């Protein structure tokens, strides 16, 4: 199997930005999905983003359409999620998951999550 | 006076560790044995020479084991088999057959396009099936007997396994392509498989025939039903069409049934089609119905995907007409009796296909009381009590199924022989035995039970008994008798040198009723079931709740013997669908054994020499008591 | 807009049939006697079930075959690339690639491409792909027809990539077949040429040169094997028959008597256990009795040692005088069964070294004082006109199947017996009986020399040429030819040989009774050395090297009178003509056949139908009426038969007329295709239950464009029995294409694609003069010419358009002269889009690989980088619109034609 480890998160202003990292156990390669999960305190988990196998594909939630960008490193074993023009309303724990690449919007088909980072949007 | 005796296999080999045991009956002191082996019908040259000294310690008990050289038209050979005890000699001329031992060929498919390559292995075993170095002769040969490649390898120190290839050239002849093999000092034993040269792609299906039951009852209303199977190698079902005709098939023509034509569905991978009576009938021109008795059955089935991008042939052939779904046959059972001693009939039941049948009850005929169950071997054993009498003994044996009616029962009779004794002095040997399933690992019993005159008994104080297994002298010992002991009990260890099945023979001597030396024997075979002397086993080394995935790694696991090579081949089971013939068992290599086996009838003989010969031994003493001369190969034809 | 195949697919392309051909020692530590051995295997990229099967073979355990152990190889999606083993080179098929979706309850929508491939003519170009997308219901599955011309021969690679919308699964399959020529196979035979060293050639040696393979039928360019069959044909020679064994069974007897007597019964049992050993018919005989005349013989050689005087002589009694026959006689079946039994060799060289010391005057004459009681035993000796001449030659035959026994023992042996010869060889030419030129012919033929008219006078006096016969008694006379057999087999001739044999099997003499010593140990002594040594055959050896100058060795094959390599075949591909040197002795044949691909019809299509597939657009955008007749070609009306049924892209059946047509008498349409969706309905099998032979069946149904597509891939329709798919019949439709065939353009077997672009698309507005310029002094563009349009040859399959020359802009590799003629061929489909007028000027440059046929009728093709720019007339240039053009074309000219294309 497969587990993941999620850093780069911490404290930030409003207006900010940051990358979270995702490191991989084994090897990333062949893995058609790469997805990005996020819980806001009170809300449910909801989607955020998908990449292809390769890298060419994406999915954005509408919410942070145009304002976050997924990329993966085949070669490191690597997902990374850069967050720009962030708002107080993306102060969620941020999860990467591994996935089969069927139905990559929906959690429904990841089997291998992660530990989950804790990324602040304060409006201070 | 003492009388030395000598026993060997009928058959010799080349090559191959033979045993010769030396007996010195009633007599004291050691006795110098001196064994030499030459040729016939000279004494030229002498082939083997060994000594040994029987000491009274071991009752004077004692073996040779000697090896004929492979220093070699259409005629058989013999040796002189000589052993000089003291200054007394006892010769005897045995037949030898030029057989080095067995060859096993393997290839990678069973069918092949021009261009690609025949990946194919030899296995060099002697005839314990045990690896050895030799020097083989391969060929490779067209439909047209021409070889193509001709090769010339040396098995020494290669565990028994030669590894070769062929490319098939571009243009070249399609058909039943062969590989031949045979051992360089025996020529004249010729090893040979085959495989299909045809130009195919692979399919993505497979199709499977299958009638409700193995067999065709000819007063069966319902005719001859069969279901069509066919799912995706990957193990997924079909929805397509199928196209099903039936025909009948008498020795080897076959006559097709065009009104048996039908095109059903295929939904949900599965289709039915039935040929009727009346069209069976009508298409072999009216006949009586008991006319097709003993003729088969064949089924062909051409099913197509519905979007037709591929298509699967499939035949199922061989489904013989019956009055009948069983037969019986005595082909296990000895042939002849003691009389006032009990005989063991071995009732071998099969399906009409020739398999074996389970849980078959089976009865003598006027005996009524007798009834026994076949076992997983189809086998079911019925003793029963025989009358101190020369007479024959007519045996009929009948199935007692409770489904079926008394005109579907099978019968077979057969008759046993009164075992002819030496002067009518009613001196005989009973060897009895369980029979059922014996395993390696197991003990058996064998009851040696003396039926003779007591006025001579106290003379017999030991039982020389013999073990042959695939041809050879496996162990020989002594069975210690005390006077009064009329049954005495030999525990055997079955071990995995037993394996496939092994006889037991028997035999007691004394001067008795006229000063006349008399030797009396009796035999007995023993069926173990059939495995592999060690282990192999393939499995999954992985967890594998996954279905594995195109190029993805994968863990195998491979259990068997230490320092065993063990060498493997990955086939696409779309080959199967095209050809599954010529494919290497274990079972198949039991048949090649068994066929091999010098011993000839399952149990005694007329008399104590036909008890010898009939298991594949000789005997010769110096009181002029020997065994008849055997000079073919094969076995007699019944 | 986006194309999904972006996913950078890798193609599925590993594809074995079989693999795994590995080699694993179990050297692991057992436990409980079994050794676990995990093993790291890559699977294929085959989607299946692969059966893996184990053979081990052990030093203790023996060979053991695991059950087969079975891995099955599975996707939720993927592509399966129905491809043949061969295609036709030039003739267009349809392949299939089934795509499989095994969700549960998702629909999918995929995007799906065929590659282009130089290789084959499809509708992807280099400049245009073949995407299309198809929905798939789960658990169902949808075939995407493809249609492809190969256009070379060999291996030849297909690879169709698919990547779904709304999920990150792809899927590419890269399977390759096989190209074959139009021709059919054929075999020749080159040459048979028999070998025979011993007969032809010089010094021993026979070279024979052959010729390569004559073909002058082969397709161009392809494979030829040659198959080199080097065989032995093996001779054999008459030899007759032994006698049977049944017939001798009285000679064993138990040996008694006195010194005489006991020879008498001694003499059958020893020559008959020595026949029955060189004939081998003691299996026919009774092996059993073998030992007991050989104790017989023992007994025999035991109480003749009683006899035997301590002069080393042999008597009648021990108180008789000694005989020089006797003793000769007893030193002759003594050297005789030495091969069989011996105890004492000292007997037997003692009686020579008597027979020397005592009966041999410096004559060489051997005397008889005659103390012989028995006359029987005598034989032919006995009643014998030259009695001295014949017992010399008796004799000196017992000392010489004595002397490769006695030569160290008795060394005065040689002297006696030259002394013997030269008494024989004085008075051999005045012998007037046939007895003794008998005796004495195998005396002086033994180790020693007959003279010419020597052997003349023994061969001579054979009355009838094939036995020897005097006055007396015939036992005397069946001696004296066992005599003369032994001296003709002693020579080594074998011409005289088969008539002596002859007769003495037909004289049926099987030897015993009384008087019978001399004929019985004779006839089994002779007709044993017979069996001994035979011409069976004409001994076999031929050493046949190949000097093959394919190669930097010669093959050479000993062919032996052995079985091993009686015949031994050598395949060179390589068609070159090589060298068989032969010598040795005996006969062989040589066989060298060719196997080629000749070229002949190309009819193996639709052998065994007749198709006619018409589409037309009778009156939901485009509605077309698709007809199909067909017809078998037999005897009889065909039985059950399968209309499959593709459609051309972008179009589906109407589902009323299909339910019309499965309610038909002789037709079904499966429940499974009427009920599927109008859409994602490509390909369709209508089953027949039967189709005429006499007339044409023909079923109609429409079709309805329900998507709009730039380009129409051609349907196919397919016909065959249910027996046979190999009988088939293809044929292609397509509106607008000439029998639903794509474009292509093909000459001599050879065709190239024309579903490129017609010419190059750029405006004669949008284009300048430095344009022009630019272009056309590229090293690619070959010609440039000013051409003016004479005639327009309209055809079907391609209009052809022939240009004058009018002016050579920029002369390429074709030497064309002003006022020529070249034509121009450019597809049908092109000529609304060139809007070519006859008398008209155009401007036109293309490149060399537009050349066609060839030099002398060189043509051109206008592909798609060919420039074809109207030019319009000098008077054409006083209007304002044709300004910038006539500036552009008349500088256009003055700038290549006077300067040239600097680099
Ligand atoms: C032959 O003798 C050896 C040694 O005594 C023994 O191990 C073996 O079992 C004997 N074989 C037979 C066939 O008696
Ligand atoms: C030669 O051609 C004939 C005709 O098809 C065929 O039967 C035969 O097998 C061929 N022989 C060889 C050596 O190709």
């Amino acid at each position: 199997q497969v587990q993941l480890v999620e850093t780069g998160g911490g404290l930030v202003q409003a207006g900010g930005s940051l990358r979270l990292s995702c490191a991989a156990s084994g090897s990333i390669f062949s893995i058609n999905a790469m997805g990005w999960f996020r819980q806001a305190p009170g809300k449910e988990r909801e989607f955020v983003a998908t990449i292809n196998r390769s890298g060419g594909r994406t999915y954005y939630a509408d919410s942070v359409k145009g304002r976050f960008t997924i990329s993966r490193d085949n070669g490191k074993n690597m997902v990374y999620l850069q967050m720009h023009s962030l708002k107080p309303e993306d102060t969620a724990i941020y999860y990467c998951a591994a996935g089969t690449g069927w139905s990559p919007q929906t959690d429904n088909e990841y089997n291998y999550w992660g530990q989950g980072t804790q990324v602040t949007v304060s409006s201070h | 006076s003492p009388m030395y005796s000598i026993i060997t296999p009928n058959i010799l080999r080349l090559e191959s560790e033979e045993t010769m045991v030396l007996e010195a009956h009633d007599a004291q002191g050691d006795v110098p044995v001196t064994v030499t082996v030459h040729d016939f019908p000279g004494k030229k040259l002498v082939l083997s020479s060994e000594k040994t000294v029987l000491t009274p310690a071991t009752n004077h008990m004692g073996n040779v084991t000697f090896t004929i050289p492979a220093n070699r038209k259409g005629r058989n050979k013999f040796v002189t088999v000589q052993a000089t005890f003291g200054t007394q000699v006892v010769e005897k001329v045995v037949l030898v057959s030029l057989q080095s031992g067995y060859l096993f060929i393997q290839t990678d498919k069973t069918i092949y396009t021009p261009g690609s390559t025949v990946l194919y292995r030899i296995f060099t075993v002697n005839h314990k099936l045990l690896p050895v170095g030799r020097t083989v002769m391969v060929n490779i040969e067209n439909p047209e007997g021409i070889p193509v490649k001709q090769d010339s390898l040396s098995s020494q120190n290669q565990l028994g396994v030669l590894p070769l290839s062929w490319d098939i050239p571009e243009l070249v002849n399609m058909g039943q392509w062969k590989i031949r093999a045979y051992y360089e000092n025996s020529p004249q034993q010729v090893f040979s498989t085959e495989f299909e040269v045809k130009e195919y792609v692979l399919p993505s299906f497979e199709v499977i025939v299958e009638p409700t039951e193995k067999f065709y009852y000819i007063y069966n209303e319902k005719g001859l039903e069969v279901t069509i199977t066919a799912r995706f190698l990957y193990g997924k079902k079909v929805e397509g069409t199928a196209f099903v005709i039936f025909g009948i098939q008498d020795g080897e023509q076959r006559i097709s049934l065009p009104e048996s034509l039908k095109r059903i569905p295929i939904e949900d991978g599965s289709g039915e089609v039935v040929l009727s009576r009346k069209v069976l009938l009508d298409g072999v021109q009216n006949p009586r119905a008991e006319d097709l008795v003993g003729k088969s059955l064949y089924v062909s089935a051409t099913v197509i995907l519905h979007s037709g991008s591929d298509m699967v042939q499939a035949e199922r052939s061989g489904i013989p007409i019956v009055t009948s779904p069983y037969q019986i046959h005595f082909t296990k059972t000895p042939k002849y009796f003691k009389p006032g001693m009990p005989f063991d009939l071995m009732v071998f039941v099969t399906n009409p296909d020739g398999s074996p049948a389970y849980r078959v009850p089976v009865a003598v005929q006027g005996e009524d009381t007798v009834q026994s169950l076949t076992q997983g071997d189809g086998v079911a054993k019925l003793s029963i009590n025989t009358h101190p009498s020369q007479k024959p003994l007519s045996i009929t044996v009948r199935t007692k199924k409770q489904e079926l009616s008394e005109a579907e029962q099978a019968t077979r009779t057969m008759q046993a022989l009164p075992y002819s004794t030496v002067g009518n002095s009613n001196n005989y040997l009973h060897l009895s035995v369980l029979r059922t399933e014996l395993r390696p690992g197991e003990t058996l019993n064998v009851n040696f039970l003396l039926r003779m005159d007591r006025a001579h008994e106290a003379k017999i104080r030991y039982y020389t008994y013999l073990i042959m297994n695939k041809g050879r002298l496996l162990k020989a010992g002594r069975q210690v008798r005390e006077p009064g002991q009329d049954l005495v009990v030999l525990p055997l260890s079955i071990t995995t040198d037993f394996i496939p099945s092994f006889r037991l023979v028997a035999y007691y001597t004394l001067i008795g009723a006229s000063g006349q030396r008399e030797v009396v024997a009796d035999s007995v075979w023993v069926d173990v079931k059939d495995s592999c002397v060690g282990s192999l086993v393939v499995k999954s080394g992985q967890s594998e709740d996954r279905q594995p995935v195109p190029g993805q790694q994968m863990t195998l696991k491979i259990e068997g013997d230490h320092g065993a090579r063990v060498v493997l081949v990955a086939v696409d089971k779309g080959v199967f669908v095209l050809n599954k013939k010529n494919k290497l068992t274990q079972s198949k290599i039991w048949d090649v054994v068994e066929k091999a086996d010098i011993g000839c009838t399952p149990g005694s003989g007329k008399d104590y020499a036909g008890v010898f010969s009939d298991a594949g031994l000789t005997f010769t003493s110096s009181s002029g008591q020997q065994t008849a001369q055997r000079a073919e190969l094969q076995c007699p034809q019944p | 807009e986006d194309i999904i195949a972006e996913e950078n697919i890798v193609s599925r392309s590993e594809f074995p049939e079989s693999w795994l051909w590995n080699v694993e020692d179990l050297k692991e530590p057992p436990k409980n006697g079994i050794s676990t051995k995990l093993m790291n295997i890559f699977l294929k990229d085959s989607i299946t079930t692969w059966e893996i099967l184990a053979v081990s073979m052990s030093d203790k355990k023996g060979i053991c075959v695991a059950d087969p152990f079975e891995v099955t190889v599975m996707q939720d999606f993927f592509i399966d690339l129905r491809l043949p083993y061969s295609v036709v080179r030039n003739e267009q098929v349809e392949i299939r690639a089934v795509l499989y979706n095994y969700r549960q309850n998702q629909e999918l929508k995929v995007r799906v491409e065929l590659l282009h491939n130089p290789a084959f003519c499809s509708l992807a170009t280099t400049k245009r792909r073949h995407q299309q997308t198809v929905t798939i219901p789960p658990k169902s599955s949808l075939s995407v027809p493809y249609v492809i011309v190969p256009l070379k021969t060999g291996l030849q690679e297909v690879e169709v990539k698919a990547a779904v919308y709304h999920h990150f699964i792809s899927d590419g399959v890269r399977k390759s077949l096989k190209v074959v020529p139009e021709g059919i196979r054929m075999n020749k035979t080159v040459a048979v040429r028999t070998l025979d060293p011993e007969r032809l050639g010089r010094e021993g040696v026979q070279k024979e040169d052959i010729p390569p393979a004559d073909l002058s039928d082969q397709v161009p360019d392809t494979e030829s094997e040659t198959r080199i069959l080097l065989q032995g044909t093996p001779v054999a020679q008459m030899t007759e028959d032994a006698v049977d064994a049944e017939r001798l069974k009285h000679l064993i007897v138990t040996p008694s008597g006195c010194g005489e007597e006991n020879m008498i019964g001694m003499t059958p049992t020893v020559i008959a256990v020595h026949y029955l050993d060189e004939t081998e018919q003691w299996e026919k005989f009774g092996l059993e009795k073998r030992q007991g005349a050989l104790e017989l013989i023992k007994k025999g050689y035991t109480q003749q040692l009683a006899f035997r005087q301590p002069s080393s002589a042999f008597a009648a009694f021990v108180k008789r005088a000694p005989s020089t026959w006797l003793t000769a006689y007893v030193v002759k079946v003594f050297s005789l069964a030495v091969n069989l039994i011996a105890i004492d060799s000292q007997v037997l060289c003692g009686a020579v070294k008597w027979l020397i010391l005592e009966k041999q005057k410096p004559d060489g004459v051997f005397q008889e004082d005659a103390p012989v009681i028995h006359q029987e035993m005598i034989g032919g000796l006995r009643n014998n006109n030259e009695k001295d001449m014949a017992l010399t030659a008796f004799v000196l035959i017992s000392l010489q199947e004595a002397k490769d026994i006695c030569e160290e023992q008795v060394n005065s042996l040689p002297g006696s017996i030259t002394k013997a010869g030269d008494f024989l060889e004085a008075n051999y030419m005045n012998l007037q009986r046939s007895y003794t030129v008998a005796i004495a012919g195998y005396a002086l033929a033994q180790m020693g020399r007959l003279k010419g008219p020597l052997l003349n006078k023994f061969l001579t006096t054979a009355k009838d040429k094939n036995r020897w016969e005097d006055p007396g008694k015939q036992l005397y006379n069946v001696e004296a030819t066992s005599y003369a057999l032994l001296a003709l087999l002693q020579l080594k001739d074998f011409d005289f040989v088969p008539p002596v044999v002859r007769w003495l099997n037909e004289q049926r003499y099987y030897g015993g009774g009384y008087g019978s010593t001399q004929a019985t140990f004779m006839v089994f002594q002779a007709l044993a050395q017979y069996q001994k040594d035979a011409p069976d055959h004409q001994e076999l050896n031929l050493d046949v090297s190949l000097q093959l100058p394919s190669r930097s060795s010669k093959i050479t094959h000993r062919i032996h009178w052995e079985s091993a390599s009686l015949l031994r075949s050598e395949e060179t591909k390589e068609n070159e003509g090589f060298t068989v040197t032969a010598e040795g002795k005996g006969q062989g044949t040589l066989s060298v056949v060719t196997m080629y691909h000749a070229k002949a019809k190309d009819q193996l299509t639709c052998n065994k139908f007749d198709l006619k597939v018409t589409i037309k657009p009778a009156p939901a955008k485009n509605t077309m009426i698709l007809e199909i007749c067909t017809r078998y070609r037999g005897d009889q009306d065909a039985t059950m038969s399968i209309l499959d049924i593709s459609m051309m892209t972008g179009f589906a059946p109407d589902t009323d007329d299909l339910k019309q047509l499965a309610n038909g008498v002789d037709r079904y349409i499966s429940k499974y295709e009427l009920d599927k969706a109008f859409s994602d309905r490509n390909t369709l099998i209508i089953y027949l239950d039967k189709v005429s032979h006499s007339e044409d069946d023909c079923l109609a149904f429409k079709v309805h464009q329900y998507f709009n597509v730039e380009l129409i891939q051609p349907g196919a329709v397919k016909v065959y029995a249910y027996y046979n798919l190999e009988e088939s019949c293809t044929r292609f439709y397509h509106p607008e294409k000439e029998d639903g065939k794509l474009n292509k353009l093909c000459r001599d077997e050879l065709c190239r694609c024309a579903e490129e672009n017609c010419f190059i698309q750029k405006s004669d507005d949008k284009v300048t003069l430095e344009e022009r310029l630019d272009k056309a002094c590229e090293p690619g563009v070959d010609y440039v010419y000013k051409t003016r349009l004479v005639k327009v040859q309209l055809s079907n399959d391609f209009d052809e358009y022939i240009m004058a020359i009018e002016q050579t802009i920029k002369s390429g590799s074709d030497e064309v002269q002003v006022g020529q003629q070249r034509t121009f061929i450019s597809p049908i489909k092109c000529r609304e889009a060139l809007k070519l007028e006859e008398k008209k000027h155009y401007l036109m440059w293309g490149l060399s690989s537009d050349f066609w046929g060839e030099k002398p009728n060189l043509s051109y093709i206008i592909g798609k980088d060919t420039w074809v720019e109207h030019w319009p007339e000098e008077d054409e240039c006083q209007d304002e619109e044709n300004q910038k053009q006539c500036q552009d074309l008349g500088a256009f000219t003055e700038s290549m034609v006077v300067f040239g294309c600097p680099n």
